[PDB]
RNA sequence: GCCCCUAAGCGUGUGCUAAGUGGAAAAGGAUGUGCAGUCGCGAAGACAACCAGGAGGUUGGCUUAGAAGCAGCCACCCUU
């Protein structure tokens, strides 16, 4: 389950501010 | 029992609140109030390391001469606010007292001997309410279970009190009862 | 295991775990305690396993106090069923714990084996813990 | 060796050491040679 | 180390310097007790085989004030007593320089002054 | 060099003393001659023997004696004891030969010290509970 | 493994053959087994049918009689003292309208709870699973109304319907497959037993074992005859794994004494398959200890049933059956005045009581007697320069060490081949 | 966001990291390395070192093939 973890651990960037859509 | 008031200092606090108290506790201070019969609601700022140095050595009922903007006032530590998981000190009540006054406190009691070695000794309540003079408040009243058979109740009448100290709580509540020591069958048959 | 004799409401909501424990946060009966540091749904069998793991290491002496009681049931919808048509039957019995809440208490003479037995108890619980005493 | 994620001393004759990035137990009795990874 | 108990003991051990006039100084080299039990039990009549391991023969002798010597720490130095029985324990341990063979002659406290080795043998005779 | 605390009423009856005569390249019963001529002529109140052969094949003893714990084994009473420490009393000892409690051996294992009597008043005594009253 | 609630049971059983007393004897084990699983037993009806019915085990009307009794006592269960097919136990369910779960299922389940070691758990799931393979359509809820089908079969083209197989096949394949993984897993565990018994294999030692049906003792005889305290619960199947301890008589060779699981009558031929541990032992022994209770109505019965299982073992492994000693226990505390009968014609009817009353003196002295031949005997002249001749001469297992002299030692003892060996120089 | 791709800082001052940590993760294991107090000894030269020190009645019991300081263990009031 690498793909879901990499897709929803992208919200921890400074340009997303802790939140992303569908994650 | 005649002890010496622990010298200290405490400046009066400018601004009260939640954020101001948190900012004060972020700098090494402890907030406090100094109510009592003198009618001095005094919003103070103690120091944490000195206050814990007084507390963890001279008991919890520690008399404090304290310099509040240039005046030494004797004050007894009434109640404390300790955080349950950080175990620091978050507040302090300092009841203003003067000498000669009989005041009521709650001291902790301890045990001395071992037992008879075939029994288990269990504390029940390690607090005793007593009425003593302000510069006479004792600490760590000692109870002795030394070669004492099981079936024993040491209630709150058999404690020996020092000079001038009267009781408050009745002499019918248990302090140390000594029950006969169980075995492995009584450990497996108690709690299932 | 430890089960209640009867309960008023058989199917209940999940007990919300938020905030710090405002009652229990001191050692009251015994000499050494186990103070929780995280939230958990500590169940029936975990309490039984920790009590067994204490009594295996203190063989004959001292009391042991279980301060918490599992009386909050959790249900479980049965096997391979789609989602719908009723809350399931009550399966698990759970006690709710918060940080600070002292779980187990122990009196024993030997101070080394007391902390040994309490670490043996701590290793069966689903959270982190501590060995606090009845003094400061 | 008995390699597993939890090395710790067994007897009163063995030490732990940190060597080449791995933490390992070394003993005079060679049954107790453990290393982590 | 703690100077309280050690100083108040060994300063009086070296204050027995001030009361007496003769104690003999030997060397300890370590053996069984089972071969030194006969030594201290038989020919130490009222005397000792004490270490003073390398400890306090010059610093804790200032209450005597007659410490006009340097070699009180030099090598190992013993404190066997011949105050009451002068020639007895002295030559009774000097025979263990041919029996025990784990000591030599150093010399020591005779009359409070520093005597030569040849003449302390001459007065251990005379 | 093997010492002992085995029983002392022996005339080569058993594997303890018989093979002790029959070891190390000596005569068969020449130490047995002197042993049953001297020691158990003094009725044999417990006597160990440490092997101190010279080149001329001889080794002599003293009046060997248990310490102040089990002096009663030599002097007064029964030949028994217990097995745990600090246990029940078995017999009692008076104070006649209590300057003779030290008249057997005043040694230590190490190089450390002396006065095995002031040792023996509580050293090798609390291991069983054999008493002096 | 399944765990719910009962405690309300009405037991039933066809008396196809056997004496009257013999018949209710079976129903009785069922009571003890039922209670050993912990459930109150209410009534209990037995019929006399020369052979069961292919639809309802007991009958048609008898099923009707049971229907009312289940409404009377409200018993939530019914257990049948026999092995019953999937069909019979499904029809009898619409009749009485309650649990109609047979005996083999009681025993298989007791083994689930009472068994601890991981190995023991695995063998159980095999059994329970092999018992549930032949019951899938019957538990046909997964196929209950699985009529959602009717898939078109134009075929020779798109169907996109994936099932390229019937659902029963696909489902059967899964249970059969899991059963196969476990099968290889269990056979591997064999190497762990063998390796945990390498020391005993080598250094040949004696090896008495204790066979016997359940509740006959066995683990009482061991806890007393040697030392040690193993579960000695008064219930059924209290030992679900073999134990071994050391002990000896004059011949200190270990007389290693093993304790085993219990052989009830009519094994469920399932969980027992994997209970090979007890049987691996029976094969590799120097004696057996059939323990039988005198507090039993007819002791001779269990003697034969148990002996039968021992029969099959010797048959497969082609072995000369080991010497076997049958020791009666529960005597003395003998809740049995029918004691004399056995004594009239029973070998070694020692009044072993194992509890108070001992009785173990004669057995111990008569135990080493049947064990396999010793093989050490020797008399020699040892020089005084021993210090070594003691090799094991005195310090050995059975080394006699029973003769002496002044000259070294005219020892006259016994010595094994690898110990004093040939070294001894007369 | 500012070394080059790629516009703008291989920016300035004080510290940390040796893991490419930075640039995924748990119960738990652990002689990493900075900080801050505490506790005895505490630049007495304590501590480490070269080292005399080797069967005290030391083959004790509980017992004896011996119970060969020493299968096991329930105690170290012990001293030039
Ligand atoms: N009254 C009495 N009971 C005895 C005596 N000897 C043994 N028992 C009974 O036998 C039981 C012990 O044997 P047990 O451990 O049950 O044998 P087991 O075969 O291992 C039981 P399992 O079926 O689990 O293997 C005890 O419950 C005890 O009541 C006796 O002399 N008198």
């Amino acid at each position: 389950a690498k793909r879901g973890r990499k897709k929803r651990d992208r919200k921890h960037s400074k340009a997303n501010h802790g939140k992303r859509p569908n994650a | 029992t005649a002890n010496i008031p622990n010298k200290l200092t405490a400046n009066v606090r400018t601004r009260t609140g939640k954020g101001a108290s948190r900012q004060a506790r972020r700098d090494g201070k402890v907030p406090a109030v100094l109510y009592g019969h003198g009618t001095d609601p005094q919003h103070l700022e103690l120091n944490a390391r000195d206050f814990a140095a007084v507390l963890r050595s001279h008991g919890t009922n520690a008399i404090l001469t304290l310099d509040i903007e240039g005046t030494e006032q004797l004050a007894l530590t009434k109640a404390l606010d300790v955080h349950p998981i950080r175990r620091n000190i978050q507040h302090a009540d300092l009841l203003v007292v003067q000498r000669g006054e009989k005041v009521t406190v709650e001291v902790t009691v301890l045990v001395e001997g071992d037992a008879t070695p075939g029994t288990l000794v269990t504390q029940d309540a390690n607090t005793i309410e007593i009425e003593a003079e302000a510069l006479s408040i004792p600490e760590q009243l000692t109870v002795s279970v030394e070669g004492v058979e099981a079936g024993t109740q040491i209630t709150a009448g058999q404690i020996s009190l020092p000079e001038g100290v009267n009781l408050i709580s009745d002499p019918e509540l248990l302090v140390v009862n000594v029950v006969e020591a169980p075995s492995a069958e009584a450990l497996e048959e108690e709690g299932a | 295991m430890l089960i209640p004799r009867k309960v008023k409401h058989r199917k209940q909501h999940h007990p919300e775990q938020r905030g710090i424990a405002s009652g229990g946060t001191s050692v009251s009966f015994g000499d050494y305690g186990i103070q929780a540091l995280e939230h958990a749904y500590i169940t029936n069998r975990q309490i039984e396993s920790a009590r067994i793991a204490i009594n295996r290491h203190i063989k004959r002496g001292g009391k042991v106090w279980i301060n918490i009681f599992p009386d909050r049931p959790l249900t479980k919808k049965p096997a391979e069923t789609r989602m719908g048509s009723g809350k399931g039957s009550p399966e698990w019995w759970v006690a709710n714990v918060k940080p600070g809440r002292v779980l187990f208490e122990l009196s024993y003479p030997d101070e080394k084996t007391a902390r040994d037995a309490l670490t043996r108890a701590i290793h069966k619980l689903p959270i982190k813990a501590r060995i606090v005493t009845r003094e400061e | 060796m008995k390699v597993n994620p939890s090395v710790k001393p067994i007897c009163d004759k063995c030490r732990v050491i940190r060597r080449h990035g791995r933490v390992m137990v070394i003993c005079s009795d060679p049954r107790h040679k453990q290393r982590q990874g | 180390m703690a100077k309280a108990d050690k100083a108040t003991a060994v300063a009086d051990i070296a204050e027995q310097f001030k009361a007496s006039t003769a104690t003999v100084v030997t060397e300890y080299r370590g053996l069984t007790v089972a071969n030194l039990a006969e030594l201290r039990r038989a020919l130490g009549d009222s005397a000792t085989y004490t270490v003073a391991k390398n400890t306090l023969v010059k610093r804790a002798a200032s209450e005597a004030g007659i410490e006009g010597l340097d070699e009180l720490f030099a090598g190992p130095t013993a404190i066997a007593f011949v105050k009451g029985e002068a020639v007895d324990a002295a030559k009774a341990i000097k025979k263990f320089a041919k029996d025990n063979k784990a000591l030599v002659i150093k010399g020591g406290y005779m009359d409070g002054k520093a005597l030569s080795v040849a003449d302390v043998e001459k007065i251990a005779d005379l | 060099l093997i010492k002992l605390q085995i029983q002392a009423g022996q005339a080569n009856p058993a594997p303890p003393v018989g093979p002790a005569l029959g070891q190390h390249g000596v005569n068969i019963m020449e130490f047995c001659k002197a042993y049953n001529a001297a020691t158990e002529s003094q009725r044999g109140n417990v006597i160990p023997v440490e092997i101190t052969v010279y080149e001329d094949r001889s080794f002599t003893f003293a009046l060997k004696t248990p310490p102040a714990a089990k002096l009663l084994l030599k002097a007064a009473g029964v030949q028994k004891g217990s097995g745990e420490p600090h246990k029940t009393k078995v017999a009692k000892v008076t104070w006649d030969q209590v300057r003779e409690i030290a008249e057997t051996k005043k040694a230590d294992l190490n190089a450390n010290d002396i006065d095995a009597a002031a040792k023996i008043i509580a050293g090798t005594a609390r291991s069983m509970g054999i008493t002096v009253e | 493994y399944r765990q719910l609630r009962l405690e309300r049971v009405v037991l039933v059983g066809v008396w196809t053959e056997g004496s009257a007393a013999d018949a209710e004897a079976s129903l009785a084990e069922l009571a003890a087994l039922a209670e050993t699983a912990g459930s109150e037993v209410l009534e209990g009806l037995i019929q006399r049918r020369d052979k069961p019915d292919p639809s309802t085990y007991i009958g048609s009307g008898k099923a009707a009689e049971l229907r009312e009794v289940v409404l009377a006592t409200g018993a939530d269960t019914v257990i049948c003292d026999g092995e019953l097919s999937p069909a019979q136990l499904n029809a009898l369910e619409k009749a009485v309208k309650v649990k109609v779960i047979d005996r083999t299922a009681l025993i298989l389940d007791i083994f689930a709870q009472h068994a601890t070691s991981r190995e023991g758990k695995a063998q159980v799931s095999l059994a329970q699973m092999e018992y549930m393979l032949p019951r899938l359509r019957g538990w046909g809820e997964s196929m209950s109304r699985q009529a959602g089908g009717r898939a078109g079969g134009a075929g020779g083209g798109v169907g996109t319907r994936g099932p390229g197989e019937t659902k029963i096949e696909t489902d059967r394949r899964r249970i059969r497959e899991r059963m196969a993984k476990l099968r290889r897993e269990i056979r591997d565990m064999k190497k762990i037993r063998d390796t945990q018994r390498g020391s005993r294999r080598r250094s040949e030692i004696p090896s008495v074992a204790i066979v016997g049906y359940t509740n006959a003792g066995k683990s009482s005889l061991l806890n007393a005859l040697t030392g040690a305290g193993v579960l000695v619960e008064n219930a059924l199947f209290a030992t679900l794994e073999p134990t071994t301890r050391r002990g000896e008589f004059e011949d200190g060779r270990p007389f290693v004494l093993t304790d085993t699981v219990g052989f009830v009558r009519h094994l469920p031929t399932q969980l027992v398959e994997a209970f090979r541990s007890t049987l691996e032992e029976v094969v590799d022994a120097d004696l057996l200890i059939h323990v039988v209770d005198g507090s039993d109505v007819n002791p001779l019965a269990q003697i034969n049933a148990v002996r039968t299982v021992i029969n099959e073992v010797v048959a497969e492994y082609d072995i000369a059956p080991p010497p076997e000693l049958l020791v009666v226990n529960k005597i003395d505390a003998a809740t049995g005045v029918g004691l004399a009968q056995l004594r009239r014609a029973l070998p070694d009817a020692v009044f072993v009581s194992a509890r108070t009353g001992d009785g173990l003196d004669k057995l111990r002295s008569r135990m080493g007697e049947l064990v396999e031949s010793t093989d050490a005997t020797v008399d020699v002249t040892i020089p005084y320069d021993r210090g070594d001749l003691v090799a094991r001469v005195h310090t050995d297992g059975h080394v006699d060490a029973t003769e002496h002299t002044d000259a070294g030692t005219r020892i006259k003892a016994r010595v094994p081949a690898p110990l004093a060996a040939t070294l001894r120089e007369y």
